[PDB]
């Protein structure tokens, strides 16, 4: 959740303000550059796709869901056995 | 082995049968008649004829120093059986009340049955719990001693088994039917 929020604040939040500013500047200079237009947009460390953390995350959450499933399966049959022995 | 086969040869059986009564009184872990009842020995040795075997079984049921004082004999009371009678009284009455009442006896009754104080009854209850003749948490004044039921009860444990068989047969088949729709 902190890893996703860090990439989102770089992907969306930086780019949104850069377009906000670039639209205020208006964005093409005809006799010579374009100095601050040339300065604008250079990649932050995540521009997209931190998959090495994400995929390894998902394999671990899948392992966690398997542990939830096995714990639930133990609980289903323990509840059944506890109810079954008492009532006769 | 003696109670099974060989030394029957009743003269050899008599001398160890008299020793078996002494062996029962010798270790206060040996209950009273329970070991003899449990398998072949009581179904192999005469009750009144020479052995004096059923006399111990009568003293156990009629539950008192007066019954031992009537029925005791020189060899065991010389050493003697004074302490062991109180240990016997503690096990037999605590089982018998709970077994009959039926199963959650009052403190006030138990003081009258054991013939001792309230705190003395609680002390008797601790080592009844350590013995595991009774076995769950003890409440203050009612619900005093419950479960285990380890002691002899002859037909009152045989009839309980016949009732339990009926219960087991209904429960195991019905629960097998439910778990055979869920496996």
């Amino acid at each position: 959740r902190n890893t996703s929020k860090q990439q989102q604040q770089k992907h969306q939040y930086q780019q949104r303000r850069q377009q906000e500013n670039m639209q205020r500047q208006s964005r093409g200079e005809p006799p010579l550059p374009e100095e601050d237009l040339s300065k604008l947009f250079k990649p932050p460390q995540p521009p997209a796709r931190m998959d090495s953390l994400l995929i390894a995350g998902q394999i671990n959450t899948y392992c966690q869901n398997i542990k939830e499933f096995t714990a639930q399966n133990l609980g289903k049959l323990f509840m059944a056995q506890a109810l079954q022995e008492y009532n006769n | 082995l003696l109670g099974s086969y060989t030394e029957d040869n009743a003269s050899q059986a008599r001398v160890d049968a008299h020793r078996c009564i002494v062996r029962a009184l010798k270790d206060p872990n040996a209950f009273l008649f329970d070991h003899l009842l449990t398998l072949k020995p009581v179904k192999f040795l005469e009750g009144e004829l020479i052995h004096d075997l059923l006399t111990i079984f009568v003293s156990a049921k009629l539950a008192s120093y007066v019954k031992f004082y009537q029925n005791n004999k020189d060899f065991i009371d010389s050493l003697g059986l004074l302490h062991e009678q109180n240990m016997a009284k503690m096990r037999l009455l605590t089982f018998m009340g709970m077994a009959v009442e039926n199963k959650e006896i009052s403190f006030d009754t138990m003081q009258q049955e054991l013939q001792i104080g309230a705190d003395d009854v609680e002390a008797f209850v601790i080592d009844a719990v350590r013995t595991k003749m009774v076995y769950c948490k003890i409440d203050q004044t009612q619900r005093k001693v419950v479960v285990s039921h380890s002691t002899h009860r002859t037909f009152g444990k045989q009839q309980w088994q016949q009732l339990y068989d009926t219960l087991n047969a209904w429960k195991q088949n019905l629960n097998k039917v439910k778990n055979s729709l869920l496996s």
